[PDB]
């Protein structure tokens, strides 16, 4: 019957009035994958930082994905550096204790030039830290402030014509060089230009830094290996069963669990005091604090919560029809957020903690913004209610997963859905879209992940590792894709994205005794069995406790969280 | 017909009313309709269930399904020691042409119900945390489990597939 | 340990606190899961020290 | 009886093979209530002009208001649609969290 779907398809675009050639290269544009993007993170050396603008975003001025290929102000281009040689008081320091200041005075220079606003917060910035250090001439520097109080000091119209001298060693100025060529366009660039138009280093500079580029091209990862995580799990003891989904910050430092009784549970995971006394030292040591905060603002059961990038403020989902916010540093609610009618299941902030998207049992979705009380967009043309929601990395579009059997993709802008992602057998509870962003992944309650690519829309591979059950959690590694699963029949389980794809992402050359016996033991029949797919490689069990959350951190440490089920 | 029943649950309130003799094309589609419904209750039961992180279906997963589909609440199945499966379905035969189960329950003083003493209460939650793996194989502290006696236990169906690496 | 670390350093150039492989690090808070019973049960004795208070 | 093992093989047909003792129970005090109002104002509706379409008044009746909606996605396109018309507002560029106005908080409130 899908013959019939593709006359069905092609009568559908003669009718609404697309060309026979037209036709014909929109469906070749949808046959094939969507190809690989060589900066796919954002590296640090070619990526740049988004805007901030103060609009809000559009998915539009945008070619398509089928096709091949694919300002920046002085303060913080400083303030990267600043920071860079303030982390070390090492045997490197008092060399750049001298040479921070030479840079900092051509910046302002060249910054007085063009933008005088800027100026002004950048010199008083980085002003009172060296003035001891190089007398009165910042006082000097108080007066100029357009391009005509240059021509008053005669020491920064001197600046222009006296090339600033300074005597470095080798292994220094290769350490500036080599550290400002692994990060370009965050503004190492603009400091290596100030330093080959301005400075005068004793020791031709272009070839130095094209030797440098040349080299640090010599040597690089071209393809990745796999890497196993080492996951720490925090299992949660005297919950008797009324402990729904939780999660932990980022710096995990804060542990937050919404409770059948409409609490919200704060740990600080470090043992730490959790008081937040900040010097008052007022009263009340004879409360009773055992390093865990209380949250009472809800009326029914916590299904959901969700932590800020900012990691200061909470936002908890309930089954009464609102969404609550909290502050982590005074321990009260601060917003109630009202725009459903049914109870919410999966909150969930933004990429850059600009604005929230929310999942319920009225099949809709729905857009807020933690300034704005009612929501902003409806997402609705799911069959079933909505189960879990995410954005895309950039938070500029949405999925969602609903209980019909598939998935969305959601215009954040137009509200209207993109993508819809026919495949699964079973209600979608957990999606996640990698950090490449070109592969979306989602599992099921039929223990079946599965990934499809969002130029095709249709599946690139699945994996069958998992038991018949819940998929509670998912999570990515940073830097390229190795899957972290946290389910139902306690294990967390290990997946190569890039096995059965067009990318192989670098097998080992050369066994074992335990691969392909294991599932071959087939004790309990085969027919009332799972068979893994060849992506899966571990899978770690938690004995008796099940795992709610899985967090992928930055280095290559995951952790897990649930709790003691009996 | 459907799985609910013919005529011998549905005639049985219809003879509760006092209507005495209706044809089974009534009981047929009411029964169906009836059952639709039941499934109706299920369905968003198991979805409380799923959203509760829980693997049984408590009667607090379709008394949420209740306010949910706007039914009329069904008061009266929590009680004391509120344990998983508090074991109550004494339903006692008694015999005629047919079967018929009433439920037997055993009348008590008020005496007896407020000079009673209060149940244990457990301690309030705590953590604790351990490594579940170091580099991709389990370090068999206490804490990991053993995965030889992952197979006498659990069947793969809710266990799922083991490898290691 | 002067035979195993001859070995070892014959091995390399191709208790023990120098075999990579079998460490597992340090966690900086672990939660309490039997020091508590025992602090809950001479509790409970001290609050029968307190000369029969209930 | 025959019913409690009749939901038992009806929640075993749907893949529910972990529930509680009492959840067949309420399942058969809901049918009972249900059943049972539906064929008395189905007797209301059989003494006003039994049949079979007697019963799809009765549950026609009280669809109504109760149960889930039938093909609800329509109505909710529209009225997404309608929410939907409204471009997005300005957002803050600093990165970070902002709140509403201090009177749409719950902070100035008092007992």
């Amino acid at each position: 019957s899908a013959s019939d779907l593709n006359r069905i398809v092609l009568e559908y675009l003669n009718k609404k009035g697309y060309h026979r050639t037209e036709a014909m290269l929109r469906a070749e544009s949808g046959r094939t994958l969507t190809p690989q993007n060589k900066q796919s993170p954002a590296n640090t050396k070619t990526g740049k930082f988004p805007e901030q603008s103060s609009i809000p975003p559009n998915p539009g001025k945008t070619a398509k994905p089928i096709s091949n290929p694919t300002p920046e102000n002085y303060i913080r281009a400083y303030s990267m550096l600043k920071n860079w040689v303030d982390s070390s008081l090492e045997i490197y320091k008092p060399e750049l204790s001298y040479i921070m200041y030479p840079i900092f005075i051509y910046l302002f220079l060249n910054l007085v030039a063009k933008n005088p606003v800027y100026a002004r917060r950048f010199f008083d910035r980085f002003s009172p830290d060296f003035k001891d250090f190089h007398g009165s001439e910042i006082n000097r520097l108080f007066s100029v402030n357009s391009i005509d109080h240059i021509k008053e000091n005669e020491v920064a119209s001197a600046f222009q014509s006296h090339k600033y001298r300074i005597t470095m060693s080798k292994t220094t100025l290769n350490l500036l060089l080599y550290f400002l060529n692994e990060n370009e366009s965050i503004g190492g660039s603009l400091i290596i230009s100030v330093i080959n138009q301005h400075l005068d280093p004793n020791i031709d500079l272009k070839l130095e830094i094209q030797k440098v580029k040349e080299s640090r091209d010599a040597i690089k990862l071209d393809n990745l290996q796999l890497a196993l995580p080492s996951v720490c799990m925090y299992t949660f003891q005297n919950t008797n069963k009324d402990m729904s989904c939780l999660d932990f910050s980022d710096d995990c430092r804060i542990a937050a669990a919404g409770f059948q009784d409409s609490y919200i549970k704060i740990w600080s995971l470090d043992g730490s005091s959790l008081n937040n006394p900040n010097i008052a030292l007022n009263n009340n040591d004879k409360d009773e604090d055992p390093t865990c905060k209380t949250l009472v603002g809800h009326s029914g059961t916590v299904y959901s919560t969700s932590f800020s990038p900012d990691n200061k403020y909470l936002l908890s989902g309930s089954e009464d029809k609102t969404v609550r916010l909290w502050s982590m540093d005074t321990h009260t609610a601060l917003v109630s957020y009202k725009g459903h009618n049914h109870p919410v299941w999966d909150v969930s902030f933004s990429p850059l903690g600009h604005y929230f998207a929310t999942a319920s049992h009225d099949q809709t979705a729905r857009l807020w913004s933690c300034d704005h009380i009612y929501p902003l967009r409806i997402f609705a043309g799911h069959l079933n209610d909505v189960d879990c929601v995410s954005f895309h990395p950039n938070g500029c579009y949405v999925f969602t997963g609903s209980s019909d059997k598939t998935c969305r993709m959601w215009d954040v802008s137009t509200g209207d859905s993109v993508r819809l992602f026919l495949g699964h057998t079973a209600p979608v509870i957990s999606i996640a879209v990698c950090p490449d962003g070109r592969w979306l992944s989602t599992g099921s309650e039929d223990g079946i992940i599965n990934v499809w690519d969002i130029g095709t829309g249709k599946r690139l591979k699945q994996m069958r590792g998992h038991g018949k059950n819940a998929i509670y959690s998912l999570s990515y590694s940073k830097e390229g894709n190795v899957l972290i699963s946290g389910g139902a029949d306690h294990t967390v389980r290990v997946w190569d994205l890039k096995k059965a794809t067009t990318e192989p992402s670098a097998e080992p050359d050369e066994g074992d005794v335990t691969a392909s016996i294991n599932q071959d033991i087939k004790e309990y029949g085969r027919r009332r069995t799972v068979i893994p797919t060849s992506d899966l490689v571990a899978s770690f069990y938690t004995k008796k406790t099940p795992v709610f959350k899985v967090k992928f951190s930055r280095s290559n440490l995951a952790l897990a969280g649930g709790a003691f089920r009996p | 017909y459907t799985i609910w029943s013919p005529q011998d649950t549905v005639k049985d309130v219809a003879e509760s009313l006092g209507l005495e003799n209706i044809n089974d094309d009534v009981l047929k589609a009411l029964a169906m309709d009836v059952e639709y419904r039941i499934l109706e209750i299920i369905e968003q039961a198991v979805k409380f269930k799923r959203h509760s992180k829980r693997d049984v279906l408590t009667t607090d997963d379709v008394s949420k399904a209740l306010r949910v589909l706007n039914v009329e609440p069904l008061y009266g199945y929590y009680d004391g020691s509120e344990v998983n499966k508090a074991v109550s379905f004494s339903k006692v035969n008694t015999s005629g042409g047919q079967s018929v189960y009433y439920l037997d329950e055993e009348e008590v003083d008020f005496d007896r119900l407020i000079n009673e003493p209060l149940p244990q209460v457990p301690r309030l939650p705590t953590f604790t945390t351990h490594w579940l793996a170091v580099e991709g194989v389990q370090p068999a502290i206490i804490q990991n489990p053993n995965l030889n006696d992952i197979r006498v236990s659990q069947p793969p169906f809710i266990r799922g597939a083991i490898v290691t690496a | 340990t002067a035979k195993v670390r001859a070995e070892i350093c014959l091995k390399r150039t191709e208790l023990q606190e120098y075999d990579i492989s079998n460490a597992i690090p340090d966690i900086v808070y672990e939660g309490v899961n039997t020091k508590t019973l025992d602090k809950m049960e001479d509790a409970s004795v001290d609050r029968m020290l307190q000369n029969g208070i209930n | 009886p025959r019913d409690v093992r009749l939901l038992h093989l009806l929640l075993a047909s749907q893949s529910i093979h972990q529930y509680e003792d009492q959840v067949p129970l309420q399942l058969m005090d809901f049918a009972h209530r249900y059943t049972q109002g539906v064929l008395k104002d189905a007797l209301v509706y059989n003494d006003y002009a039994l049949g079979v379409e007697d019963i799809r008044l009765a549950i026609a009746a009280r669809t109504q208001y109760q149960f889930k909606p039938t093909a609800p996605k329509e109505l909710m396109l529209q009225l997404a649609a309608e929410r939907n018309k409204k471009a997005l507002p300005q957002v803050m560029g600093t990165w970070g969290v902002r709140l509403p106005p201090e009177k749409y908080c719950l902070t100035a409130k008092e007992w």
